[PDB]
């Protein structure tokens, strides 16, 4: 019932790893959308 | 309150009077003083009235107790379990006779506001009204603006 | 409260002593039976004489029967909290020990049987005129079956059982005020042998707290 | 043979009967002295009732914090369930998920999550199909998923669960958590357990192996609700400890020729160590991969 | 401090009323209270009811077995035969049997179309503890009842009530007792619906069997009326048709509820327990 | 400006017992793992902090006796040494403050 | 409106604010650990960090000596700054101090903080420690990390 | 003055029968003449009302009000008194059944105003009352759901009669 935040329970080793992991996924997702017209665009 | 007091519906005790009438008054307990001035009218009621009143009501057990008391009282108990205490302090013999007769005729139910001056378990013989009582029926029970066989 | 006002002619009138004049240590292994003998007996005979002095018509043989009656009736007062009658049956030294811990508790005690007849183990008297008062103490040995079921303030079983009798070997000491014209024999105390078996366990679990340490302090083995 | 509903009623009666017997051996209310050897509240002694008082009762003597945080007990250096009656005067310590080395607690939580999956698997399939519980393999926590080997009916030899089906198993698991059922433990002799699990061949073989390991041939039984299973070690006190729980994947083990053993897999985190939505998703993905116990 | 005694006395009376209301005293038997003469109370009981009871039989009817066994235990405890007191068991059995046969005759004559099961359930309701205890308590039977426990247990009160009927049967005969059963037990049906006394399940099943016995076609359920079908407060009237002729119609908040109600309406009409049936005739027999 | 009318207890209870006026339950309380006493997640344990301060005060009193006057701060580093200990190689050239007690387990020599 | 106002309003005005902060900083340099109201420690912490940077310039830098003379009201502390504190942080580029909140003050319930220069000789504060790498969650993440590293090398 | 709260720990119940259920223990305790307002103390007694003994002690330990430290002292001595005198087995198996404050006996003093005028200040005192009951805290009442609202609304629609007629 006590509130928690994302790195509350993470150890010293896991905090940098988690930050890097989620950051890379964010960048990869943004790069995957850079070609809208090759990904079944709607009628223009 | 009417708003500041309880209420009940008109009722009887065990459907009294339907098959037979049963007097609901079951017991009367008088407390008269031998010497108290306030019991003078109660002493005269016990000398000439109580005996004749007991003859007429063989279903009521009357208990007359002579003891020192400043306020003579009659306690009426009914078959439904109700207990009513009425002071006869300084009352005349005729006044006491009237009170005792009233106690004999009462059912013992609470003397409180009665919501309705009548009671019935069969208010309807022809069928209680409902919204369709006087509505006609239509062929195939079709509703307003309803296409059939589409 | 220890002492009343000073320089007062009136003093507190005590009816009992606080301890046993010469504590009777029961022989080891007595529970199993269920020169020095004479020396102890001679001391008892001497003490018995000064008991028969103030009260001529005293019988040692009758006491163990009387002692049992005093004992049973005293414990029965605990069941109904008959404290007015208990003061007649017990001394002021015994009364607090019996009643203090049961003020807000229900005690159901009963006497079932006496396994072995009661035996006056020791009879002794106080030093003459301690404060003008002489006391006689008679130690008695009782081997009887009793039933005890103590309850707490909410009517919940707290100790013992209400139907199971158990064996009790206890040497009850009685005491009388011989000088007092209205003195009587009254349960004075109980001797608990060191070898006595441990009492039956309590029902509830208990926690014994460890040392409460301040921040500066540290815990040591 | 017995119907599925009747089989549980039989096993529960035998389990209850054995529980009642062990309780009768206790003479009156004998007392044991349990010394606290933890870092906090040092020197506290608990005078408890033999074969009735559990480690949880000792925590209740201390405070509610101990009761909430204590997942496992260390009794004379041995991991001990919180609801397992204490049998002798001993030393006691309490273990939490957040200890410096919670290895034993992790295994206890890791084993209990598998036992909750088995309960879900056995009661999920239609009565037509037969579900045979095999074992809960002991896989390290770092493997990323807890697994439970099951053998399904021959009819379901080409059936693989769908995503909606996997979600259905999870919803059943979460109902078990919501019920907040205690993990009841019983240490019985091999003979008693063999009678309880006579109808199941895999349990009989498993029970025999555990009995052989121990000189006295006593096997550890656990029960949650009406589900009884044989365990490798101490379990957590209650199912309400679990907060995040999901049945991730079902794999078909090889070789498939003798019998098709299906490895059901899941991952979970307790209330004390619940993870953020984003982090939880990453753990679910790795849990879906097959784990090969070493 | 004010002079006087009257105000203080009056305030004491009120303080005693409030104290009692805060802690109502445990109830006790009326016999234990003042102004009680058992012999006088027994005689008034018969006179109130306009019944010529035999006082020996009437007194025995009130004596219960529990009161006799306890009375003897008290005698043994006090170290005190003169307690050859006859219980009401024999009178109770006689009264119970008469009441059941008498009520069965009253109900069979009045409603010839009710099957035996229905009539039995009506007799069981009229002679049940709930009804009998209500009548007994309001006829001073409980005050005159000699029992070990107070308040008198319902089973004990029911037994005593039928013992009084047994005493009347011996004293006055069957015809006089039948009037007593009519006036104090049959009256308890006033206002009651058939299925409020005869508790049944699956009325449609019972209706189908009855129509088969009568060589009538099975009833077809049809929707006569409807309102608010798609709302949270629908009204449905379901009509049961035999050979395309309406036998009964029932309302409900669902079609299933309306249909079951229609079956009950059909059963009420078949058995002659319609709300508008001829009332029970309590007039003096000619 | 003065009140036109007395405010009723009914009105006043609505104001005084409005949830905004009530004390809120704190959800950030936890047990200190070192000592077992309660603490807030973002705040140092009161019990442990007091223990550290008490030892800190004793050391500072010893520093005072060695300095023996105002305006006598040393120009070298300081080390605290407890009974049974001797200066290490990395403690040479440092003011030595000696405490007449055993090194606390939570005070790791560095 | 106070957009972008980085300094607090304390004491009796601007000068008193500096004096209040200076007395706190002087106490910190001497004792190397002090406790004071949280807001005042947070305000002073910036000055305590910058003082070390001036100390690193050396006692021969006349500007540094003037800065130290103003901020250190007890002159025996100026040698300590240049010869003790600044050499201790020779190998650091910042983060010379640590500030932690302590329980509210008893009298006025003021929010309180403890501040110290890192590397002092005093008993260590009960610092907050992150959860062990051996906990259930951290082990599951270690497995995920191991798995991701193995897939990249392949 | 009235001191009935201290007399409620002296009630001795009759022993229970073998079939009756375990009766929870009740412990009454209070502190008189606390130099604090009953109005301010009410907010603290309201907070822990219904809590467990350990949750109440935790909330009061981190509260800044002066009354908090006084209530916590009263709760600790009622907890100890429960196990020592009232035969409570587990000291954590307690919850706050009743907790309120009351007006104490107060003193009057003059408060000086300008223009030779004055007011009368009351030096306020209060009492604090607490009742501990053995067992876990009773579960909170769940908030009324839509199914219950609809079920009650239809029940009111079914209880309506034809008014002012036969
Ligand atoms: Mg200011
Ligand atoms: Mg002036
Ligand atoms: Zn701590």
């Amino acid at each position: 019932k006590s509130g928690t935040w994302w790195d509350e329970h993470l150890s010293e080793e896991n905090v940098p790893f988690i930050k890097q992991l989620v950051s890379d996924e964010d960048k990869a997702q943004l790069a995957s959308k850079l070609c809208p017209l090759k990904d079944e665009p709607w009628p223009i | 309150t009417a708003r500041g007091t309880p209420s009940r519906f008109l009722a009887s005790v065990l459907h009294n009077g339907l098959g037979r009438y049963v007097q609901q008054l079951q017991r009367l307990s008088f407390s008269v003083s031998r010497d108290g001035a306030s019991s003078r009218g109660a002493r005269e009621f016990v000398e000439r009235e109580v005996i004749d009143f007991a003859r007429r009501n063989p279903g009521v057990v009357i208990y007359v107790n002579s003891r020192p008391c400043c306020v003579p009282r009659v306690v009426a108990e009914y078959l439904n379990g109700a207990v009513r205490e009425e002071s006869i302090h300084c009352k005349s013999v005729e006044e006491i006779s009237t009170l005792v007769q009233k106690l004999a005729d009462q059912s013992g139910l609470d003397v409180i506001r009665i919501r309705k001056p009548f009671h019935t378990d069969n208010p309807s013989i022809q069928g209680q009204w409902h919204p369709f009582t006087n509505k006609p029926t239509t062929f195939r029970g079709l509703r307003p603006r309803e296409v059939q066989d589409p | 409260l220890v002492i009343p006002p000073e320089k007062s002619d009136r003093s507190i009138h005590l009816a009992c002593t606080a301890g046993i004049f010469d504590a009777y240590v029961p022989p080891e292994g007595d529970a199993r039976i269920s020169t020095e003998r004479m020396k102890k007996t001679m001391a008892s005979q001497v003490s018995i004489r000064r008991i028969k002095d103030y009260d001529a018509n005293f019988k040692i043989k009758d006491f163990p029967e009387k002692a049992k009656d005093i004992f049973i009736e005293a414990h029965l007062c605990l069941n109904n909290s008959d404290h007015d009658r208990l003061h007649t049956l017990v001394t002021e030294h015994c009364f607090p020990d019996m009643t203090w811990d049961i003020k807000y508790k229900t005690v159901r005690w009963s006497f079932v049987e006496s396994l072995e007849p009661s035996h006056v183990v020791q009879v002794r008297c106080s030093s003459m005129m301690n404060q003008g008062n002489v006391y006689g103490q008679i130690t008695v040995r009782m081997h009887t079956r009793q039933t005890l079921a103590i309850y707490d303030r909410f009517g919940r079983l707290m100790y013992g059982q209400e139907d199971v009798p158990k064996d009790v070997l206890e040497y009850v000491v009685f005491e009388k005020q011989l000088t007092n014209p209205y003195g009587s024999w009254r349960m004075h105390t109980k001797i608990v042998p060191p070898w006595a078996p441990p009492k039956q366990p309590i029902l509830k679990t208990v926690m014994i707290p460890g040392p409460q340490l301040k921040p500066e302090e540290e815990y040591e083995e | 043979q017995l119907s599925p509903t009747e089989l549980t009623e039989m096993r529960n009666d035998l389990f209850n009967k054995e529980k009642a017997r062990q309780l009768s051996l206790t003479p009156r209310t004998e007392k044991i002295e349990v010394k606290h050897v933890g870092k906090t509240d040092p020197g506290t002694v608990f005078v408890m009732n033999k074969n009735i008082s559990t480690p949880y009762s000792c925590a209740m003597h201390l405070s509610e914090w101990y009761c909430r945080k204590s997942i496992l007990a260390l009794v004379d250096g041995q991991p001990w369930d919180m609801y397992k009656p204490l049998t002798k005067s001993c030393e006691i310590k309490f273990l939490t998920f957040k200890d410096c080395d919670p290895g034993e607690v992790n295994k206890a939580y890791w084993r209990s999550c598998a036992m909750m999956m088995g309960c879900v698997i056995e009661r999920a399939f239609k009565d037509e199909y037969m579900v045979n519980l095999v074992r809960a393999p002991e896989v390290p926590v770092i493997s990323g998923a807890f697994c439970y080997d099951v053998v399904l009916d021959s009819k379901l030899d080409e059936w693989m669960p769908t995503k909606e089906n996997l979600r259905s198993f999870t919803k059943d698991a979460h109902a078990l958590i919501y019920k907040d059922l205690p993990f009841e433990t019983l240490e019985v002799e091999a003979k008693v357990a063999l009678e309880i699990f006579q109808h199941s061949k895999y349990k009989v073989d498993f029970i025999e192996e555990k009995a052989s390991q121990n000189p006295e041939r006593i096997v550890k039984l656990h029960r949650i609700g009406d589900f009884i299973d044989v365990s490798e070690g101490p379990l957590i006190p209650r199912t309400s400890i679990c907060f995040q729980y999901e049945v991730s994947a079902v794999h078909n083990l090889q070789p498939t020729q003798p019998s098709l053993i299906r490895r059901f897999q899941g991952v979970s985190l307790p209330v004390h160590l619940r993870a953020h939505f984003t982090i939880w998703d990453k753990l679910l993905e790795r849990s879906r991969k097959m784990v090969t116990e070493d | 401090v004010k002079k006087g005694f009257r105000a203080a006395f009056r305030f004491q009376k009120e303080l005693e009323r409030q104290r009692l209301l805060r802690c109502p005293p445990p109830p006790v038997r009326r016999s234990e209270k003042p102004n009680w003469d058992y012999h006088a109370e027994i005689q008034a009981f018969g006179h109130r009811l306009q019944e010529n009871f035999s006082l020996d039989l009437l007194k025995t009817a009130f004596v219960n077995s529990c009161y006799i066994k306890s009375e003897e235990a008290k005698r043994q405890q006090l170290g005190i035969v003169l307690l050859n007191l006859k219980s009401n068991q024999e009178l109770s059995e006689q009264g119970t049997s008469f009441s059941q046969t008498c009520l069965t005759q009253f109900l069979e004559d009045e409603y010839p179309d009710m099957p035996t099961e229905g009539i039995k359930n009506l007799v069981d309701f009229l002679t049940g503890e709930e009804v009998v205890c209500h009548v007994a308590r309001n006829l001073a039977v409980e005050q005159l009842t000699l029992s070990e426990e107070f308040p008198v247990p319902p089973a004990v009160l029911q037994q005593t009530f039928f013992a009084v009927i047994g005493a009347l049967l011996q004293s006055s005969g069957p015809e006089r007792t039948a009037l007593f059963i009519r006036d104090f037990l049959i009256t308890q049906m006033t206002g009651k619906e058939l299925f409020e006394m005869w508790k049944i399940i699956n009325p449609m099943g019972l209706l189908v069997e009855e129509l088969k016995k009568r060589n009538v076609s099975a009833p077809e359920s049809r929707l006569t009326r409807q309102s608010g079908g798609t709302t949270a407060l629908p009204l449905y009237f379901v009509g049961l048709y035999c050979d395309k002729k309406l036998i009964a119609e029932g309302p409900g908040e669902t079609v299933l509820v309306a249909e079951e109600e229609a079956a009950r309406v059909a059963l009420r009409k078949l058995y002659g327990f319609t709300e508008n049936r001829r009332p029970w005739n309590y007039s003096k027999p000619k | 400006a003065a009140p036109k009318n007395r405010r009723t207890i009914e009105v006043n209870r609505c104001r005084r017992r409005n949830p905004q006026k009530l004390i809120k339950v704190k959800n950030n309380i936890d047990v200190c793992p070192e000592c077992g006493h309660l603490k807030q997640k973002h705040v140092l344990c009161a019990y442990c902090y007091e223990k550290v301060c008490k030892e800190t005060a004793e050391i500072r009193r010893q520093i005072g006796k060695q300095e023996g006057g105002p305006f006598k701060a040393p120009t070298i580093e300081t080390v605290v040494l407890y009974t049974g200990e001797t200066p290490s190689e990395q403690d040479q050239g440092k003011r030595i403050i000696e405490r007449d007690r055993k090194r606390p387990s939570w005070f790791t020599q560095n | 409106i106070s957009h972008g106002r980085v300094f607090r309003r304390m004491g009796l005005g601007p000068e008193s604010r500096i004096h209040l902060l200076r007395n706190l900083l002087t106490g910190l340099v001497r004792h190397e650990r002090i406790e004071a109201p949280w807001a005042r420690v947070d305000e002073m912490r910036g000055y305590a960090e910058k003082l070390i940077d001036y100390g690193k310039l050396g006692d021969t830098n006349e500007r540094a000596m003037r800065m130290a003379d103003f901020w250190l009201t007890e002159k025996d502390l100026i040698p300590k700054l240049f010869q003790v504190l600044a050499p201790r942080y020779k190998d650091q580029t910042g983060g010379y101090t640590r500030m932690l909140q302590i329980p509210n003050r008893s009298l006025d319930r003021a929010k309180m903080a403890v501040i110290e220069y890192k590397g002092n000789c005093l008993p260590p504060l009960p610092l907050p420690r992150r959860d062990s790498h051996l906990t259930l969650l951290n082990q599951l993440l270690q497995g995920l990390r191991q798995d991701l590293r193995q897939s990249q090398e392949a | 003055i009235s001191r009935k709260w201290e007399k409620k720990n002296k009630i001795v119940y009759p022993p229970q029968l073998p079939g009756e259920p375990r009766r929870p223990a009740e412990i009454y305790h209070c502190r008189r003449q606390i130099k604090y307002s009953k109005d301010k103390m009410w907010y603290l007694a309201k907070l822990i009302r219904g809590m467990s003994i350990d949750q109440a002690l935790a909330q009061l330990e981190f509260n800044d009000k002066k009354g908090a430290k006084i209530i916590k002292e009263v709760l600790l001595e009622a907890q100890d008194m429960a196990v020592r005198d009232h035969n409570v087995e587990f000291r954590s198996n307690l919850y706050i059944a009743e907790s309120t404050s009351g007006r104490g006996q107060c003193l009057k003093r003059i408060r000086y105003h300008g223009r030779g005028r004055f007011g009368i200040m009351e030096k306020v005192y209060c009492h604090y009352f607490v009742k501990l009951v053995e067992g876990p805290p009773p579960p909170p009442e769940p908030p009324k759901t839509a199914v219950a609202h609809a079920k009650e609304y239809i029940q009111q629609l079914r209880s309506r009669t034809i008014v002012h007629t036969l």
